[PDB]
């Protein structure tokens, strides 16, 4: 209540933010990048990609379900 | 606004899970698709990837939740705010921007930690100019389409 143990205190209600903010970040980059990194721009993934187009679609539909986990994670974090 | 065959493609990634065509995806089901790819979730990690597109509630994803998720993604305005919210948490200036050193440190060091190559590619896809100040707002306009 009596001045600096709130600027002491606020800094560690908002410390606690700071671990789901970047897991929410973290799982947006790798479901953007689902469809954009060098990690599938192999002859492997092509081809993969060619006869089975499920497989790289089932990957994102996890990545989508982790970054909506995350961001409700943070949002409790308010 | 989803073709007739971008609604199949996404009809064929649910059949993949709901193995038994019984119309619901599972935990089982999910957690089994996941650990087939080398991945491990924990079981409660996959009620809570279910309860967030689980809206009658039996724990189960039918395929009208499943395309509603795959055709939002994350370009809903509730994502754009959200992410954004968790870029400020680590902007002291309150400016928009965020060097690019922090941002690989906060990105390596914190959470689900990316590797050295995965912001390595995320520092590529940002761009940079002068004192090494990513504009993130314009990055999170990037990731949500
Ligand atoms: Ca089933």
């Amino acid at each position: 209540g009596h001045m600096k143990v709130q600027e002491q205190h606020r800094q560690k209600h908002f410390e606690k933010r700071r671990m789901p903010a970047a897991n929410l970040i973290q799982a947006a980059w790798r479901l953007y990048s689902t469809d954009m990194s060098r990690a599938y721009l192999t002859a492997t993934w092509y081809k993969l990609d060619d006869i089975m187009p499920a497989v790289k679609t089932v990957i994102r539909s996890i990545r989508i379900l982790k970054f909506l986990v995350a961001k409700r994670k943070f949002k409790e974090t308010l | 606004q989803l073709t007739e065959e971008q609604i199949a493609e996404f009809k064929e990634a649910f059949s993949l899970f709901d193995k038994d065509g019984d119309g619901t995806i599972t935990t089982k089901e999910l957690g089994t698709v996941m650990r087939s790819l080398g991945q491990n979730p924990t079981e409660a990690e996959l009620q809570d990837m279910i309860n967030e597109v689980d809206a009658d509630g039996n724990g189960t994803i039918d395929f009208p939740e499943f395309l509603t998720m795959m055709a939002r993604k994350m370009k809903d305005t509730d994502s754009e705010e959200e992410i954004r919210e968790a870029f400020r948490v680590f902007d002291k200036d309150g400016n928009g921007y965020i060097s690019a050193a922090e941002l690989r440190h906060v990105m390596t060091n914190l959470g689900e930690k990316l590797t050295d190559e995965e912001v390595d590619e995320m520092i590529r896809e940002a761009d940079i100019d002068g004192d090494g100040q990513v504009n993130y707002e314009e990055f999170v306009q990037m990731m949500t389409a």
